[PDB]
């Protein structure tokens, strides 16, 4: 129940390479050698749950 | 009048109060004796200060200055050693003593001895942040810390109430850029566009009902001081207050 | 939750929720211990109503 899209500028660093995100941006970027960033802009989904457990959500 | 002696004191209000004393060589006094070096053939004055030292002036007491000195000798110079106080809360004005031996010289003898004591009072005198309704005072757990490195991080927003109706409020950041001589216009617009983009604060209208953990990402880098944008609101009709606190640099 | 030797596996208790975790005990042998001993208390100080209002089976 809302939405946010923002873009990216930095091209990041090898020892956080770790959330996925940002290792998706940098192995979409290791070919394809024109585009750094400004590019690969994000958008900023936020789930809630009106129920009663946990859920998993890929 | 030899060397003239002032002594300058700033406020660090973050820690200790620091105060700087400072020798000069006071050149209405160095042209009288340069009158008379140079009518025995000397060129600049050879005055040796051999015992400076600064003491915490009280019944009795004394202090160290917070680096090194050694026993120095110049001509036509200044020099300027510094000693910690103690920041105090309110109102005890402390003294200091400030004893000095100014060593004068002549050919390898005829050495006039010197020396001075100037005693006076050290006090020159020229993170909360309040809710300004009801006391509501918030405070970072961590404020002015954060070595980040494009990573994940956690804070602690400390709100401290009245302990009457404590479940209230609700947190947000606000990516957007706000809408404010042309560069002035530039650079508050270089401003806003890094604030408004560079964190993303993971726990958005997060609606706190008295700690917070509040995960940031940071996407860009550069000192943020103050880390504006992070609002809180509240019950009444508009709460908007900052935190304009905590800072991080991000590389 | 860890007994003197048995160790549960890893719940998950969300954020108001029951979650009955089931330990393993044996019994306690009656011949073997003695149950029939008074309780001590902390102090040696007071005299604590020494006149105990109690019978013996109640005790």
């Amino acid at each position: 129940p809302s939405m946010d899209i923002i873009p990216l500028n930095e091209l990041f660093s090898s020892q956080v390479e770790n959330v996925d995100w940002i290792e998706y941006v940098m192995s979409k970027i290791r070919a394809e050698s024109n585009l750094h960033s400004r590019d690969f802009i994000l958008l900023l989904l936020d789930f809630r749950n009106s129920w009663i457990d946990g859920i998993k959500l890929n | 009048l030899l060397n003239m002696r002032l002594r300058n004191i700033s406020l660090k209000s973050e820690h200790c109060i620091l105060s700087s004393l400072d020798f000069q060589t006071s050149k209405a006094s160095e042209q009288l004796t340069k009158k008379f070096i140079y009518p025995q053939e000397h060129n600049s004055f050879l005055k040796l200060n051999f015992q400076e030292i600064s003491y915490k002036l009280i019944d009795g007491t004394s202090q160290i200055e917070l680096d090194p000195i050694c026993p120095l000798k110049v001509p036509l110079t200044a020099f300027s050693y510094d000693s910690i106080s103690a920041t105090f809360k309110l109102v005890l004005l402390p003294k200091s003593t400030q004893p000095h031996r100014v060593k004068i010289t002549l050919a390898y003898e005829l050495e006039l001895h010197p020396n001075l004591k100037l005693p006076v009072r050290t006090s020159w005198e020229t993170s909360l942040v309040n809710s300004k309704l009801s006391n509501v005072k918030f405070k970072f757990i961590n404020s002015n810390i954060k070595v980040i490195k494009g990573e994940k991080f956690t804070m602690r927003l400390q709100i401290i109430n009245s302990s009457s109706s404590p479940l209230d409020l609700v947190v947000y950041y606000n990516n957007t850029i706000n809408p404010i001589t042309l560069e002035n216009q530039y650079q508050l617009h270089n401003k806003y566009r890094k604030i408004a983009e560079g964190i993303i604060l993971l726990s958005n209208d997060y609606k706190i009902p008295y700690f917070a953990d509040l995960r940031f990402i940071g996407i860009m880098s550069g000192y943020y001081g103050t880390l504006s944008g992070l609002k809180v609101l509240d019950l009444n009709t508009n709460e908007l207050i900052e935190v304009g606190n905590g800072a991080s640099v991000l590389i | 939750v860890q007994f003197e030797d048995f160790t549960s596996n890893e719940y998950h208790v969300e954020a108001s929720h029951t979650s009955r975790i089931i330990v393993p005990i044996k019994k306690i042998d009656y011949k073997k211990y003695n149950f029939e001993n008074t309780p001590i208390p902390r102090i040696f100080p007071g005299r604590q109503f020494i006149q105990s209002g109690l019978n013996e089976e109640q005790t």
